[PDB]
């Protein structure tokens, strides 16, 4: 959602909404509005390295960059690896891609899991919200599979509520009976109901049959539970049955995926491999944590004497387990490109400059490359964005949401594997309001979010 | 209109409108527009090539004889193709009246110098050249008049920064006053004072 | 009496701006978004050209906000987007243009509040 | 790095460079150049002055508001040194008098004061200390000045093991005591001199501050060209358009300039030493009312 | 109510005091630090709570035109006392 | 089309002629300027500075811009001839008090965020 | 020399991408059957010539234009790139 950052004397004061009729209309969520408080707390301001006692101590940029470049030169190939966090821009992502490509490494992993079987991330529409946020106003029935959009994407749920109020849109949910601020038809909890709808036994198959503009939305949280391949295959089968039986109403694009982190689509468009299983299959000897603070990979899942580099802006679960800490910029301190779940690429602007000795993330990666002799061709931001256009030309069209529909190829590619579903009901992580405030490093370091959690747990 | 409103003079408005007719009729080659404001100010908009001819006529005609040049200035409107607006203010002691003549120009088109018509304009034109960069042809001696020697840029243009680009101090190393890029201990605070809710409906523009 | 020469206008050598304040700055041309604290729209009529934010640091004495770029407070106003682009081009600044966002027309109906069978029926007023 | 000490700005008058420097003897010939180079780039300078406040007045415009802080001290007391270098991270020692007083001999000036300064700096946690000695400084030297420098240089290195020692070679400048000395006269052909420009020495001190690897190193700051005394004085008198300090100065000026090829020099800090032919006119234009001297290499 | 820092500096009513490693303390050597001794928060904490027998009470800060703009305060909440937004004086209805 | 009004020239050849005349005058003036203002630079340095100033505007391809720069340079020359400037004004052309701003990406990255 | 990925940039509405589009809509599926591990990224341009990128070991890349190529020509050039033959 578009925002306005209000500053004064180089300090962030508040976040206000900005009008985009197609994304958020006029509203922003409480996290978006009130989590800027964490940008002034738990911040990483200077480079740090491990001393003889094993503790982290401050050091200059030259020392840390040289110490990282030493290990980057010493090792090569699969021994080097990278993990992308939830608040990473496209420029840093492509910089890391090129830096590890100059070392012959493809182990670019993301904390969020997206099933790669079949089409994987080859076809863009396989991991986007093809109906778009505005298009929800034209649907007449929507199916939600293993999502709690009220907390995973509050403005998406607000748009659904508006369409429910004004267009008599009918909603059905497959998952835990969460509160979505409107009445919905709870089909059930067990994932096998999807197959039942695929079989045609459940009457909701007849319900989706008669709809002029149906809609199926699947969230990545239900793709995390190791049944992502099977659940995605079932949902794609439902979409294929709808399109095949009801006929092709046109360019309606029934199939939709709702994302939860900001950097997922930008990473997938740049060729990153979703998930972290590639790290698990081939543990590396040196690891880059480009803002990774999820705890998916610990030092137990890594060999001894592993070299870990953390590049980010808050000290969180990812920082104390590192050997070299490089301070980066936040989303309010850099002109950076992010792609939303619609697949629309939007760029931020520089509101303040990074505190202390922090620098722009892509500049950090480029300097590190130039130290280790693998000097990246680009020097300025325009050249970085030209590189981004070369890798993916849709990352430079800054308000487009339109794209090709290649649903048939991705659907027929998913029928090759026939992985089975677990007997485990779909339970989203965001079960209640108390789980919405604390989500990422900026939210966790926020005192206002802590007060909100305290008030929810006990009110006065 | 009770005592808090400025009184209105219809007679002077009519007289100035009639004289605008008169000047319009005599010089159709150059005059492009004539206006009389609500507070009885009469201004005539002309083509740049008519500056010498329009000015000479106002001064010498038995009905004009605007023998005094009160002021000459320029206005910078970056949104216009012809960026600079040259304004002449003339006073006639014979008929006890004031007139305004407006003209347009841009960065590279010179204006004819009216030092021949008014000796007063000389320094005035120099100031314009110093402050906006408008060149005046056939000026007896055109150079800077207010800025420092060697000052680069024209400060009164709208895209010139308020504090400029360089500042002066004393260096004991070279034992002289030196100029270095400007750094401010406290940066100028820019205020957004404009409010929504337009104040004067009579100036509302069409919504195109 | 007329040159009739053909070339794009470029006055960078006459304005006196330093070299690095032309080829390093990135201007933004945009219609400012309406303040969400107020419902008036009189501030979203013209086009504004502004520059890219540079570093602001703390003064060791008095803790004020110090800056080193002269163009930190320069905002220019234009009637049309084409005028702004022309100004930026002739002044040699690389620019980013954003298209004007207009609130779409909406269908408001007071009677819809008291609906017989739709969900638009309001609980209280 | 203690956030308040993080550099900020574009290296200007009002910027921050993260240097808290205490310049002992800042009211001398070299001190003014050092303080000017420090303050023109945003660093804070603490200056301790024995003399009247009026004498220091020239330094005031060398730094922005609050960036130059004057405090009184004396070498005989250690508490004053402690309070002057208490918060500094760089301590520069420029104290030195070329003659003898009834209260301060060469031993007081060049041995006891630098040793106490180094001891207090080490106690207070000062990160960097820069000391100034002479190029011709050795214990065996006949002159007391040079002999004193050797004892002091050794005792400072003992007190501050990672201190940086700078040994300038006969500094010349606008307020110097070399070209002014020879131009105010209005014995040679065996003494060779190696003068160094004052701005080069000041920039060398600044770079040694900014250079991390110059912790325990020792430097010899020398000019580009070696000149015989006789033809150098001939050039000095020619520039001034002229027809051609008790006992220690004469014995030191007739002493030839040593050569220490092992010690690193100005070029190792990135300074192209300026030939005396360029700056001789600048210094000596005021003594008036072209054919440079031959150099030996 | 002026306090003292562990290093020895006085603590202002805004709570400001340089930490141990801060070089800026050098500015106070051989000089003094300008600190107001009368803390407004303590001084206003010493004022009595007035007792007025009305639901709404008006405050102008005293002095008429020499005070602050007049404001009206509701005293219906018995759990607390109504505090003037400008003057800081506290009012209360006569409970029990 | 794109008809525009001349200032002094009709094409670029006359503009080049005026530029050459101005360079002639400046080259003639440099020695007298160095001697009269008591500069500490060499006449070689002054003439190299004049060459650098003339080279800064080498890419101009518009006669109006070119002869406007010629008028400005003539104004500056008249300032220097009549000794309206001082040593400080003349000395500024040399930026002897400004620290060398580095150009490589690594150096800029270390000092700050300014590209 | 080892191929690590390919990227096919095609325009959704430009005529020069026409045959390229047909390629996918005819036979991209078949391609993915033959290469179960090579990432074939498909991306969309606008007012730019279609192009195919090939990325090798150590980050080397080669790009070739596919303007007005038919499905046959794109299939042939893709075969040559996959096999390594020039
Ligand atoms: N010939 C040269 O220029 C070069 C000098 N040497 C060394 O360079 C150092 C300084 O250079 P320079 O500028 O020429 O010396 P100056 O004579 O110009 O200034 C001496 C400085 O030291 C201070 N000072 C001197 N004696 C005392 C004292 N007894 N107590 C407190 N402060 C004192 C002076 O303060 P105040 O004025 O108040 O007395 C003044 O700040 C000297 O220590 C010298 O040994 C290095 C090679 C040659
Ligand atoms: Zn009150």
């Amino acid at each position: 959602s578009n925002i306005v950052v209000s500053t004064r004397t180089g300090e962030v004061m508040r976040i206000l909404p900005r009008m985009h009729e197609d994304i958020n209309e006029e509203w922003i969520s409480d996290k978006t509005r009130f989590a800027y408080d964490g940008l002034k707390r738990q911040r990483l301001t200077q480079p740090m390295i491990r001393n003889e006692k094993g503790l982290l101590t401050y050091t200059t940029w030259e020392d840390a960059l040289s110490r990282v470049a030493g290990m980057l030169q010493s090792f090569q190939g699969n021994d080097v690896a990278a993990i992308a966090g939830g608040l990473v821009d496209a420029e840093a992502l492509v910089a890391l891609k090129d830096l590890l490509n100059r070392v012959d490494s493809d182990s670019l992993c993301t904390e969020e899991v997206f099933p790669t079987a079949g089409a994987g991330t080859d076809l863009r529409s396989n991991y986007l919200l093809n109906t778009t946020i505005a298009g929800v106003e034209e649907a007449d029935v929507i199916l939600l599979v293993g999502t709690n959009p009220r907390f995973e994407a509050p403005l998406f749920n607000a748009r659904i509520r508006k369409s429910w109020l004004h267009n008599d849109l009918k909603v059905a949910l497959i998952g835990s009976p969460v509160d979505l601020t409107y009445r919905y038809d709870h089909l059930g909890d067990s994932p096998k109901i999807l197959q039942d709808i695929a079989s045609g036994n459940h009457p909701f198959s007849q319900i989706l049959k008669e709809a002029k503009k149906p809609m199926v939305v699947l969230g990545s949280s239900a793709l995390q539970r190791s049944d992502g391949t099977a659940i995605l295959a079932a949902v794609s089968n439902i979409a294929q049955n709808i399109r095949l039986s009801s006929g092709v109403t046109g360019d309606w694009k029934v199939m939709n995926i709702l994302h939860r982190i900001a950097s997922q689509v930008a990473a997938l468009d740049l060729g990153y491999k979703p998930g972290v299983e590639a790290i698990r299959k081939n543990p590396p000897k040196v690891l880059f944590l480009l803002g990774a603070d999820g705890g998916c990979i610990t030092r137990q899942d890594l060999p001894k004497d592993c070299f870990i580099i953390y590049q980010g802006h808050h000290g969180d679960v990812g920082a104390p387990m590192a050997d070299v800490i490089l301070p980066g910029a936040a989303y309010t301190e850099k002109s950076a490109t992010y792609v939303n779940t619609e697949g629309r690429a939007q760029q931020t602007k520089v509101a303040v400059t990074p505190p202390g000795l922090a620098r722009e993330d892509w500049k950090i990666i480029r300097a590190l490359s130039e130290i280790a002799g693998m000097t990246l061709p680009y020097d300025t931001l325009d050249q970085v964005r030209s590189r981004l256009e070369e890798v993916s030309p849709n990352l430079v069209r800054y308000d487009d949401v339109e794209g090709a529909n290649y649903f048939q190829q991705a659907n027929e590619l998913s029928k090759l594997v026939n992985q089975q579903l677990l007997a485990d009901p779909l339970v989203p992580p965001q079960l209640t309001i108390k789980d919405f405030y604390m989500t990422d490093s900026i939210s966790r370091a926020s005192q206002t979010m802590a007060k909100c959690v305290k008030a929810v747990t006990e009110g006065i | 209109t009770r005592p808090t409103i400025r009184p209105r003079n219809d007679v002077v408005h009519k007289q100035l409108s009639a004289f605008g007719q008169y000047v319009a009729e005599i010089l159709p080659k150059y005059v492009q527009q004539v206006q009389v404001s609500c507070f009885n100010e009469l201004e005539i908009f002309i083509h740049p090539d008519g500056v010498i001819p329009v000015l000479t006529f106002l001064r010498d005609h038995t009905n004009a004889q605007f023998k005094s040049l009160a002021d000459l200035t320029a206005v910078d409107v970056p949104t216009r193709q012809n960026r600079f607006e040259i304004v002449y203010n003339l006073l006639s002691l014979r008929f006890n009246s004031r007139i305004r003549v407006k003209t347009y120009t841009d960065e590279l088109t010179p204006i004819e110098s009216s030092v021949t018509v008014y000796k007063a304009a000389n320094w005035y034109e120099r100031e314009i050249w110093d402050m906006f960069g408008v060149f005046f042809a056939n000026h007896p001696d055109l150079r800077r008049i207010l800025t420092d020697y060697g000052f680069e840029g024209h400060p009164f243009r709208k895209d010139f920064p308020l504090s400029g680009y360089v500042e002066l101090r004393y260096d004991d190393e070279v034992k002289r006053v030196v100029a270095e890029p400007v750094e401010l201990a406290q940066e100028f605070r820019k205020f957004d004072l404009n409010s929504p809710w337009e104040a004067f409906p009579a100036y509302r523009q069409p919504p195109e | 009496q007329l040159i009739a020469v053909d070339e794009k206008l470029d006055i960078t050598t006459l304005t006196g701006v330093p070299e690095e304040h032309i080829k390093t700055r990135k201007v933004r041309i945009f219609v400012p978004a309406r303040n969400n604290m107020q419902s008036g729209v009189n501030n979203t009529k013209k086009w504004k050209m502004e520059f890219d934010t540079r570093e602001r640091w703390e003064n060791p004495l008095m803790g004020w906000s110090s800056t080193a770029d002269p163009l930190s407070n320069l905002v220019l106003t234009f009637s049309t987007k084409e005028d702004a682009v022309a100004f930026a081009e002739k002044n040699g600044w690389s620019f980013d243009v954003e298209e004007r966002k207009v609130p779409k027309p909406k269908s408001k109906s007071y009677g819809a509040n008291f609906s017989w069978n739709k969900r638009t029926r309001v609980s209280t007023k | 790095l203690h956030h308040a000490l993080i550099p900020h700005g574009k290296g200007g008058r009002s910027s921050v460079s993260g240097i808290v420097a205490t310049v002992f003897g800042a009211t001398g010939f070299l001190g003014r150049y050092v303080v000017n180079h420090l303050g023109r780039m945003g660093s804070q300078v603490i200056v301790p002055y024995r003399c009247e406040p009026y004498d220091t007045m020239h330094l005031r415009p060398m730094g922005d508001l609050g960036q130059i802080i004057f405090m009184e001290w004396n070498g005989k007391d250690k508490d004053s040194i402690r309070k002057v270098v208490e918060h500094s991270n760089v301590v520069i020692n420029l104290v030195g008098r070329e003659w003898e007083t009834k209260n301060f001999d060469f031993e007081d000036v060049f041995v006891k004061i630098p040793h106490a300064i180094a001891q207090v700096s080490k106690e207070a946690g000062v990160e960097k200390l820069i000391h100034i000695s002479h190029l011709n400084a050795d214990i065996k030297s006949p002159s007391r000045y040079l002999r004193s420098k050797a004892v002091g240089e050794k005792e400072v290195r003992a007190a501050f093991p990672e201190a940086t020692i700078i040994k300038p070679s006969d500094i010349f400048g606008r307020e110097d005591r070399f070209l002014n000395y020879f131009a105010s006269m209005r014995l040679g052909k065996e003494t060779v001199k190696q003068p160094v420009y004052i701005v080069d020495v000041s920039k060398g001190i600044i770079n040694a501050i900014k250079d991390p690897d110059a912790k325990g190193k020792t430097f010899a700051f020398v000019g580009p060209n070696r000149y015989l005394l006789f033809d150098l004085v001939q050039y000095i008198f020619a520039v001034a358009y002229r027809p051609f300090t008790t006992r220690d100065k004469v014995e030191r000026v007739h002493m030839s300039d040593m050569t220490l090829p092992h010690l690193p020099g100005l070029e190792d800090l990135g300074i192209q030493a300026t030939p005396l032919e360029l700056k001789a006119i600048e210094v000596l234009r005021r003594h008036r009312t072209v054919k440079p001297a031959k150099t030996v290499n | 109510g002026v306090r003292t820092s562990p290093t020895g500096e006085k603590v202002t009513h805004t709570g400001q005091a340089y930490d141990d490693g801060d070089y800026r303390r050098v500015r106070f050597s051989d000089r003094q630090k300008e600190v107001n001794e009368n803390f407004a928060i303590d001084l206003i904490a010493e004022q009595p709570v007035s007792e007025v027998g009305s639901r709404v009470i008006s405050c102008d800060g005293g002095g008429g035109a020499l005070g602050h703009p007049r404001v009206y305060i509701n005293l219906d909440k018995e759990t607390k006392t109504g505090t003037c937004g400008y003057c800081g004086l506290q009012f209360r209805q006569p409970h029990h | 089309g794109t008809s525009v009004k001349p200032i002094f020239s009709r094409d670029m050849n006359e503009a080049k002629r005026r530029v050459r005349e101005l360079y002639r005058a400046w080259y003639r003036e440099v020695p007298n300027t160095v001697h009269l203002f008591q500069l500490d630079i060499s006449v070689k340095q002054g003439r190299d500075k004049v060459r650098e100033m003339f080279m800064k505007n080498a890419h101009v391809t518009d006669p109006r811009v070119v002869d406007l720069l010629v008028i400005k340079g003539k104004m500056e020359l008249e300032e220097t001839i009549n000794v309206w400037k001082q040593r400080t004004h003349i000395m500024r052309f040399f930026h002897e008090t400004e620290a060398p701003r580095p150009t490589d990406f690594l150096s800029k990255f270390y000092v700050g965020h300014d590209p | 020399l080892g191929l690590r990925e390919i990227r096919i940039h095609l325009c959704q509405r430009s005529p020069g991408s026409q045959g390229v589009r047909d390629f996918i809509e005819k036979r991209y599926v078949e391609l993915k059957k033959a290469n179960p591990d090579l990432p074939i990224l498909i991306r969309e341009c606008s007012d730019v010539q279609p192009k195919l990128w090939a990325r090798y070991a150590f980050g080397q890349e080669k790009n070739v234009s596919l303007n007005n190529f038919s499905a046959d020509q794109v299939t042939r050039t893709l075969e040559n790139v996959l096999s390594g033959k020039a």
